[PDB]
Formats: structure tokens, C-alpha cells, sequence
């Protein structure tokens, strides 16, 4: 019953002889050739390189606090980059963002 | 013909067309 | 410091049916030549919309609290661009946040901050001499502000710079929603040449931005812009000026809607 | 992203199955995808070029056989219900 169509025939209506006419055997669907993803630009990126190459800091008592928001994301840029010493985080894997 | 106006291709849903076009008939 | 104005007589409230006003795109979906019907909060086609005198004629003022309700309506034909800010919240002042939204000559800001409003605050601009010109401070309205959790700088979508044409004033329309924990806001710019403010053309309502801010809100108030009052240099005194202006405030109720869509996209008419 | 070529596309905020093809029908600068009569996923606007696809269900449909005859002949011939020739040996 998988071998010819004319088999395929005999199958499905279950007999060793046909007589002539047309009958509906199977059922043929294409699959997807492969599964494609589109997502939006990549704009207005975290500003961490205006705070993290700035010319000059402030002292530890009056730390100055900036405010990143409503803003994409890219920590790849952080931690690429083998010029760091100590690189530590709390309750967060750098890697599973 | 021109005064019958309203059957799409849907995911498990379609359409034979006549034995007979409208021509022969 | 704030300026306090409050009377002790308060002005009725007018009224005004608003005719055939008031639909908005429910989603951002095309459709071509399709009738659809939606089940969200639009303003009802004839219903009682409150059309509060801002300032009447020297002159007197009035911002008065309007509850928010899940949705709100609101459109002018100010011509001098005298509405200028929108406020909303829980308390207005700094035991919570706040929501203040403000536009000038060049960019819009909103601002969600702990805001600490004054009980009756406008907008006060002043001619700067050294920069020979005018400029807006926002500082009239709010006088300190902590924890600020969103900024925002957009394009302008009240003033112009042609001015006034005269007679040929152009209407505004705004409508807000809080859906989800996020605040939508809706506009659209429409001519006008009708002497009542809200005439019986129809047209659609254009989504313009969405902000991802959750804060539980319940009230809002508008805001006015007030222009310095300048005398001689011979003379020394304190006060502000501005233009008489109203707006018209609806409040939403879910309703069911039908909505034509045109071939091109765009809704032509809808029926309650 | 791949025209004319059943994918399984997975686009910002909507997921499905069909065929990208080039569009002629233009959208609002708000909207984001098309519709159409029993809500159903039929366009879908591109977020990077801010141009538009149409999307058509997977090329599918029921076979059948033109058989004479086991007593006159062995020859068959197959027929697919409606498929463009181009796209056959798939299944
Ligand atoms: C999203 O980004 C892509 C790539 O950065 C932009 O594609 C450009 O499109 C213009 C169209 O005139 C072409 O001239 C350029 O060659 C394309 N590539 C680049 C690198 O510019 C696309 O325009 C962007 N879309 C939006 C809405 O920002
Ligand atoms: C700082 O500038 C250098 C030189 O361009 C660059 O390599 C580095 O990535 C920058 N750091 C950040 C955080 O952007
Ligand atoms: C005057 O202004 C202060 C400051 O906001 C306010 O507390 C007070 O209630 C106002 N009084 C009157 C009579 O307007
Ligand atoms: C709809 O779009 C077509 C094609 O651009 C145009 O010819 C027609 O005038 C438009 N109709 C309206 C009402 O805008
Ligand atoms: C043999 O095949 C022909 C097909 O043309 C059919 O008409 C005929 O009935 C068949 N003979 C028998 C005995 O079934
Ligand atoms: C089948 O696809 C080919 C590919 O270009 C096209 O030229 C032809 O017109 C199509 N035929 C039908 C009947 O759709």
C-alpha cells in the first residue's frame, strides 16, 4: 500500500480490482523549509560606554547615580573585553541574559 | 452573472471547482 | 513656592452631546473593506461630555479636579497654544508618584517622578533678556521631584509655527487609556470652521505614543499655560496673563462598537 | 528573511506558518500586522525595511489517481487537488 498509486488504490478501497473512475487516496502537504526569525532594529542601545569611559569620576561619598531606562540592552560589549580586574555580580549569571 | 455578488482557501478548507464550467453550461 | 487661586463660587459645569465623536483604532491590525466589530471602552456616540471654562471673563481661574474612570476623553480649540500640560496620578504630591506630561516650542518630556504638585499650578513663561526670548519653566508646577523611573524627548504634536490663520482654527483631540499597566494616548488634528467646537464630521483617532509605566491611577487634572505680565521700567509689579481657552473632558464606558474600514485602511464611520 | 518559500516565521510579537511574498497593499504608519474577514493572520508588515508581506497557508490538498482499469491496463496517472507545478515533490 506505500510501493504505487494504483496500489495505493487498491488500499484504500480495499479490493485486488478497480474499475475506472477517480478516487481520493491520500492527502499531500508541504513542510517549511526552514523556521526564520524578524525582529526590530537595534536602536538606542544602553548608554554604558558614555559612563563607563568617562573622563573623570566622583567621589565614593557623593557618588553620582545615573538613570538608564526604556533603552536596548548589549552586556556582550561589557564583559568582551579582558581589561578588567575584578568582575563580580549578586544573584544574576552575566551569561544568561 | 453581474447582479450575484457574496468561499476562500482557509488551513483545512477548500474548494473543487464544477465538472462543468460556466462556459458549457 | 506656589501661586494659590481658588474661588469660593465654583462655575457650573456646562454641557455638550458630541456629536459622532470619539472612536479610536481599538488595535493596530489592517483590515480592507471589512466591517468589524470590537468589544472595548469607547466614548458613547450621543452621550453628556462636560465642557469646563479653563479661564472666563477681569478673568478667573479654575484646573478642577476630574476623576479619571479608566478613560478619558478630551479635545480644545485653543488657539494660542494655552493647554500645554497634562497631569495625572493617585494624590498629586509626594507621598506618591505621578505622571506629568508637558510640551514646548521645541520637544515633548514626560516624566513619571515621586511629583510634588501644588494644590493649584499652572504654567508660567517669562522673556528671558539675555537670551531675547521666551522660554518655559516647569518649575511652576512641581517643586521638588525623586525617584525618576522614565524620560522621555518626542516630537511636538500641539504647536505650529505657522500661528494663527484667523478663522480657520483647528480642533484637537485626545483620548487616554490604562490597560494592562500601560498608559495609551491617542490623537488626532482635525479643521474646523463651525462656530461650536465639536461639529458633526467624523474621523478617526491615530494612535501617537504608548508608555510601558505601571502606576495605579485614578485621577487626573490639566493643566494651563500663563504668559508674564510686563509693564514699564518705571513701574514694578507681579502678575500673569494669558487668553481665554476651554476644553471639552468625556469620560469612556465599555461599549460595543462596529467599525467600517475603508480599502485603504482607514475608518470612514462606526455605529454604537 | 526568504520570499516565495513555505517557512515557519516567527515575526515580532506573532508566531505562524505560511509563505512571504511581496505585497501591494499599503498600511497606516501605526500598524503593524494585516487582516482579514474571520481574523486570521494574512500580512505582515516588515519591522526592518517597513515594507509589507503577504501571507498564504502552506501549498496543500488531497491526491488522487486516473486509473482505466486493472482489467484494460496498469497505467495510473496522480493528480493533486490544486498545486502549482513547481512545488510538487515535496510530499
Ligand atoms: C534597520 O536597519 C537596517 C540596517 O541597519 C536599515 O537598512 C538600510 O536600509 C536603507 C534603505 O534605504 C539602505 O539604503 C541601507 O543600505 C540599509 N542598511 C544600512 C546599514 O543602512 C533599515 O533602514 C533600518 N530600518 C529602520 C526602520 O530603522
Ligand atoms: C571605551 O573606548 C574604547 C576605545 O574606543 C573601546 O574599545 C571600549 O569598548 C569603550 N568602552 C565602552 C564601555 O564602551
Ligand atoms: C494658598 O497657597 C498655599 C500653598 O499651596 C495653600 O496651602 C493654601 O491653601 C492657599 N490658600 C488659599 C486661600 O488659596
Ligand atoms: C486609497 O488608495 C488609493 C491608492 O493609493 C488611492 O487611489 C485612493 O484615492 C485612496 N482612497 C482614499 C479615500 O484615500
Ligand atoms: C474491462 O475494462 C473495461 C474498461 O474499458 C470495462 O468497461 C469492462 O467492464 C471491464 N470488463 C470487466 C469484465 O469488468
Ligand atoms: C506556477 O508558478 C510559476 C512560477 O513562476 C508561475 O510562473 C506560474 O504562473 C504558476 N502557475 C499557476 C497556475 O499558479
Amino acid at each position: 500500500c506505500a510501493l504505487d498509486p494504483l496500489s495505493e488504490t487498491k488500499c484504500t478501497l480495499k479490493s485486488f480490482t478497480v474499475e475506472k473512475g477517480i478516487y481520493q487516496t491520500s492527502n499531500f502537504r508541504v513542510q517549511p523549509t526552514e523556521s526564520i526569525v524578524r525582529f526590530p532594529n537595534i536602536t538606542n542601545l544602553c548608554p554604558f560606554g558614555e559612563v563607563f569611559n568617562a573622563t573623570r569620576f566622583a567621589s565614593v561619598y557623593a557618588w553620582n547615580r545615573k538613570r538608564i531606562s526604556n533603552c536596548v540592552a548589549d552586556y556582550s560589549v561589557l564583559y568582551n573585553s579582558a581589561s578588567f580586574s575584578t568582575f563580580k555580580c549578586y544573584g544574576v549569571s552575566p551569561t544568561k541574559l | 452573472f453581474n447582479k450575484v455578488t457574496l468561499a476562500q482557501k482557509f488551513n483545512g478548507l477548500t474548494v473543487l471547482p464544477p465538472l462543468l464550467t460556466d462556459e458549457m453550461i | 513656592q506656589c501661586v494659590n487661586l481658588t474661588t469660593r463660587t465654583q462655575l457650573p459645569p456646562a454641557y455638550t452631546n458630541s456629536f459622532t465623536r470619539g472612536v479610536y483604532y481599538p488595535d493596530k491590525v489592517f483590515r480592507s473593506s471589512v466591517l468589524h466589530s470590537t468589544q472595548d471602552l469607547f466614548l458613547p456616540f450621543f452621550s453628556n461630555v462636560t465642557w469646563f471654562h479653563a479661564i472666563h471673563v477681569t478673568k478667573r481661574f479654575d484646573n478642577p479636579v476630574l476623576p479619571f474612570n479608566d478613560g478619558v476623553y478630551f479635545a480644545s480649540t485653543e488657539k494660542s497654544n494655552i493647554i500645554r500640560g497634562w497631569i495625572f496620578g493617585t494624590t498629586l504630591d509626594s507621598k506618591t508618584q505621578s505622571l506629568l506630561i508637558v510640551n514646548n516650542a521645541t520637544n515633548v518630556v514626560i516624566k513619571v517622578c515621586e511629583f510634588q504638585f501644588c494644590n493649584d499650578p499652572f504654567l508660567g513663561v517669562y522673556y528671558h533678556k539675555n537670551n531675547k526670548s521666551w522660554m518655559e519653566s516647569e518649575f511652576r508646577v512641581y517643586s521638588s521631584a525623586n525617584n525618576c523611573t522614565f524620560e522621555y524627548v518626542s516630537q511636538p504634536f500641539l504647536m505650529d509655527l505657522e500661528g494663527k490663520q484667523g478663522n480657520f482654527k483647528n480642533l484637537r483631540e485626545f483620548v487616554f487609556k490604562n490597560i494592562d499597566g500601560y498608559f495609551k494616548i491617542y490623537s488626532k488634528h482635525t479643521p474646523i470652521n463651525l462656530v461650536r467646537d465639536l461639529p458633526q464630521g467624523f474621523s478617526a483617532l491615530e494612535p501617537l505614543v504608548d508608555l510601558p509605566i505601571g502606576i495605579n491611577i485614578t485621577r487626573f487634572q490639566t493643566l494651563l499655560a500663563l504668559h508674564r505680565s510686563y509693564l514699564t521700567p518705571g513701574d514694578s509689579s507681579s502678575g500673569w496673563t494669558a487668553g481665554a481657552a476651554a476644553y471639552y473632558v468625556g469620560y469612556l464606558q465599555p461599549r460595543t462598537f462596529l467599525l467600517k474600514y475603508n480599502e485603504n485602511g482607514t475608518i470612514t464611520d462606526a455605529v454604537d | 528573511l526568504v520570499k516565495n518559500k513555505c517557512v515557519n516565521f516567527n515575526f515580532n510579537g506573532l508566531t505562524g506558518t505560511g509563505v512571504l511574498t511581496e505585497s501591494n497593499k499599503k498600511f497606516l504608519p501605526f500598524q503593524q500586522f494585516g487582516r482579514d474577514i474571520a481574523d486570521t493572520t494574512d500580512a505582515v508588515r516588515d519591522p526592518q525595511t517597513l515594507e509589507i508581506l503577504d501571507i498564504t497557508p502552506c501549498s496543500f490538498g488531497g491526491v488522487s489517481v486516473i486509473t482505466p482499469g486493472t482489467n484494460t491496463s496498469n497505467q495510473v496517472a496522480v493528480l493533486y487537488q490544486d498545486v502549482n507545478c513547481t512545488e510538487v515533490p515535496v510530499a
